[PDB]
RNA sequence: GCCGUCGAAGGUGGGACAAAUGAUUGGGGUGAAGUCGUAACAAGGUAGCCGUAUCGGAAGGUGCGGCUGGAUCACC
RNA sequence: UCUACCCUUGGUCAGGUUGAAGUUCAGGUAACACUGAAUGGAGGACCGAACCGACUUACGUUGAAAAGUGAGCGGAUGAAC
RNA sequence: GUGAGUAGCGAAAGACGGGUGAGAAUCCCGUCCACCGAUUGACUAAGGUUUCCAGAGGAAGGCUCGUCCGCUCUGGGUUAGUCGGGUCCUAAGCUGAGGCCGACAGGCGUAGGCGAUGGAUAACAGGUUGAUAUUCCUGUACCACCUAUAAUCGUAUCGAUGGGGGGACGCAGUAGGAUAGGCGAAGCGUGCGAUUGGAUUGCACGUCUAAGCAGUAAGGCUGAGUAAUCCGGUACUCGGGCUGAGCUGUGAUGGGGAGAAGACAUUGUGUCUUCGAGUCGUUGAUUUCACACUGCCGAGAAAAGCCUCUAGAUAGAAAAUAGGUGCCCGUACCGCAAACCGACACAGGUAGUCAAGAUGAGAAUUCUAAGGUGAGCGAGCGAACUCUCGUUAAGGAACUCGGCAAAAUGACCCCGUAACUUCGGGAGAAGGGGUGCUCUUUAGGGUUAACGCCCAGAAGAGCCGCAGUGAAUAGGCCCAAGCGACUGUUUAUCAAAAACACAGGUCUCUGCUAAACCGUAAGGUGAUGUAUAGGGGCUGACGCCUGCCCA
RNA sequence: GGUCCUAAGGUAGCGAAAUUCCUUGUCGGGUAAGUUCCGACCCGCACGAAAGGCGUAACGAUUUGGGCACUGUCUCAACGAG
RNA sequence: AGCUGUGUUGGCUUUCUAACCCGCACCACUUAUCGUGGUGGGAGACAGUGUCAGGCGGGCAGUUU
């Protein structure tokens, strides 16, 4: 069985990173709740 | 003409081949090649387009003149390679200019022809020269069709056309399909039949080399369920149940006609199709 | 008396040829012609016959080639 | 990032086995030219590990594992992984 | 809380002597014993982020115990001009100045950029630590740049973002040349036996790199003035080195490694240490080192470093010597696993390199080497019952939904083989025989001057057992039907098929800004293809065929 | 041959079949015994010619019936090992 | 019923070029097969497009039975 995670540090960071919030214009809608809910974390 | 085959297994029971006796110099010329990626229907979303697409082997374009300019310069005809973008095979050229070049091949040619509008122009096969200067029961391929643009009609392998008459300001072609047709009269015209003419009695023999040359398979209508094609599933094999049998989108696909009231089309076509 | 070579019959196995027989089955001759039509021999009323196809309950009919072993006036 | 097709760039398959086209020599040919012996190494070809699968069956079923292990089983130079 | 002191304790060989300690089947050291050995062994990617290491700990975690630890406290650990990346280049893709489209948001795209899983690219042996090593230091190297320089040559030079070559490529097979590891006999060191007997008889080893000079088994082509250049085309009369090349020879090396002698210390602390001699010869030889060469059809990425050529810039640099400079990031540790993805110290899954001896065609099988481990619950008794295996009298499918499971057949070498067919096939058809060890003669390759060595096949003679592929590994077969032609593919996790694909047959639509499809549009796919080619509907190799009806 | 009607109103080939209700059709072969199987008949409840009809060597982890070989599947169970 | 020919209405055609159109040729922006600008060559008041109107439309949607 192979499960479902299978972990990389760069795909990691070319899909959830800083870089493709800031690309488009709805991920500087989600990095807009994550400093206002008050998350230590904004980016993966 | 075909070499046979015997069978020594299940899968090249009935196979057939199509024998290179016709091929000289079977290396490319390392200047007229420019690369060629692949894609199986897929356009600049990523989607699917057109289906069965996709694999099967490497090839690299090999840069083709269609133009034949070089007006009045003595052309050799070196050697005959294979080109596998076409059914065609192709000739390697060597103008005088030393400006190695490509050429659809027609029937026999190694000798050594001309390309010039109405100097003398030397009507043989190879040569190119305009509708104008072409006297008519004579069979030509590669034909223009907006002048000065490119040969884009009949360039198939073993495809031909034929000069019927001239008419005021065109002229008249009878195409492969069999349907009349008025041409400008600068379009230029290769004279000559196009050759490897004992192409379509290559019996493929086998579902692995219709595959190696990019295709995949073709799931017929009748086993979908309704989901996804409008001859849906019912217990059981079913008759179509349609009045008309349909392609995948709702239109019907067996007999309705399909081309819309075009621009300089209805006043040239005079005669249509014969199937 | 024991050991060995050769050695009939027997047992094992896959074949080869004729013969006896078998549910049904296809033509053939024989009779007695009852049943259904007239295809030949007169120009037999669509002139016949030999090859070769295709169709029909039944002889047979039509197509394309050859033959006179084809009447009339032998088809001048 | 699992899976489904797909594009660009790489990697991998112990061994053993039959003997297609052709080519050469000889035999007859000079007619309508085809038999044998060598050589050649063809294939979604045969037997078999790695490797990829998942047919039968027993166990497991508050499992060692929210899909597995034991004995066997199919593909294995390609429409392969 | 009851269920209950019940079910469990997560594949698997341990036994004892000594220490240690308040406490020991479990921790450490010793001897014997067993298990993997195409791996449970040895190096590197992915991923994890201090786990690695020494000194102290025993509350929690470890399926028990614990003096122990991948767990807690203190203090330490990762060294590069040469290895893997960046200062170099481009694939698929992504982004895009002007531009073109769209209620806004925004979608597409030209020049230019980004992007290695690929091309280019200068260093190798030995020593050492408690934890790092092509990184630190021992000995020899090499590429780029700078500065002094002398023999200096002087229109000699430096040459583009530009013209050209070049780099530059698939799968398959066979015969080679050399080397790596292997095995034997005879260089050297040590021991020669207290179990009958034996003293050419017993174990162990048989060295060396990159650089730079040499000459090489094979592989590939034969030579002159004229029409952005004198180069690359083109065409003309005449007409024996050129590149690329595994390997080897000295030197590198008076050096460094070495199975061991022999010279020093408290438990020889289980160690440093000073000097110390061997390194022949024969064979069997690859999957390593060429896409080389022949053949086949499905016709097998681009750009740079590099080499010439001129437009131009200038008239300043060979060789050799000497000194000087060379940056950023990743290095510890596990890495088929107690440290990665499965909640766990989980019988699963996890790309690649190295891979020896005996028997064997072989990376199969059985037993071992180098090298590791003994599986974090044990002790007793050997009841029923479940689970994994072994044998059985006479009979042999009587069992049962059904020969389901097991049992038999199994390797190599021989004799012999039917119907049927698309002439290939059927076919491992079936049914049969032989194999062990010792001794005598003879015909067979290669190596070699030859004794010598490896590869083998024949008859004959003889011996022993119940049994001679004596253990493990390796097809049961036959007759007649049904469906599908074939190999393939399908419901990750109750269905692998007679369903889907298929090669072939047809039918219809498309004259090129093609029909068709995605997209409100721009743009694209079809295709850098053009009726012997493209999209769709049905049937499903091959053979013989496909009948009437258009209300 | 008569006659109603339909746009004409099942041709070659197969037939108790993956198609047949009644039906375990019927006669033959196979077994001591055969509702399944194989060869035939044809009265096709309701086969039929590219939702193809009829045949077929080779190939199948396919489905159905019969033989030899081998055996704790069985009559009938017993003993031993972790 | 049918001749003639003027004042006004609605067509069918036929040809010319001035809009508009070209995924048509060299040429410049530029050592870009995108784009805009420029003499051609093609086709031409049809095509594309805006508003209105009629007809097909289980390709797709909302619901009843
Ligand atoms: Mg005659
Ligand atoms: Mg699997
Ligand atoms: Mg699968
Ligand atoms: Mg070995
Ligand atoms: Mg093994
Ligand atoms: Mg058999
Ligand atoms: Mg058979
Ligand atoms: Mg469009
Ligand atoms: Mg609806």
């Amino acid at each position: 069985v192979k499960r479902t995670y299978q972990p990389n540090k760069r795909k990691h960071s070319k899909v959830h990173g800083f870089r493709k919030r800031m690309s488009t214009k709805n991920g500087r809608k989600v990095l807009a709740r994550r400093r206002r809910k008050g998350r230590k974390v904004l980016s993966a | 003409a075909i070499k046979k085959y015997k069978p020594i297994t299940n899968g090249r029971r009935n196979m057939t081949s199509l024998d290179f006796a016709e091929i000289t110099k079977t290396t490319p010329e390392k200047s007229l090649l420019k690369p060629l990626p692949k894609k199986a229907g897929r356009n600049n979303q990523g989607k699917l387009t057109v289906r069965h697409h996709g694999g099967g082997h490497k090839r690299q374009y090999r840069v083709i003149d269609f133009k034949r300019n070089k007006d009045g310069i003595n052309a050799k005809v070196d050697s005959i390679q294979y080109d596998p973008n076409r059914s065609a095979n192709i000739a390697l050229v060597v103008y005088a200019d030393g400006e190695k070049r490509y050429i659809i091949a027609p029937k026999g040619l190694e000798v050594g022809q001309i390309v010039e509008s109405g100097a003398e122009a030397d009507i043989k096969v190879g040569n190119a020269l305009p509708l104008q200067n072409i006297p008519v029961g004579t069979v030509v391929h590669n034909i223009e069709l907006k002048p000065g643009k490119g040969g884009q009609i009949a360039r198939s392998a073993g495809a031909s056309a034929q000069v019927l008459g001239k008419e005021g300001k065109y002229v008249l072609i009878r195409l492969r399909s069999g349907e009349v047709r008025m041409i400008l009269s600068t379009c230029r015209a290769t004279i000559g039949q196009v050759g490897n003419l004992q192409h379509e009695l290559v019996n493929v023999g086998k579902a692995g080399r219709s595959r190696w040359k990019g295709i995949r398979p073709t799931v017929r209508g009748s086993v979908m369920n309704p989901n996804d094609h409008p001859h849906g599933g019912g217990e059981g094999r079913a008759p179509i149940g349609r009045p008309s049998p349909m392609s995948p989108w709702g239109k019907p696909t067996l007999g309705k006609k399909t081309r819309r009231g075009k621009k300089s089309s209805d006043k040239l076509i005079v005669r249509g199709r014969k199937k």
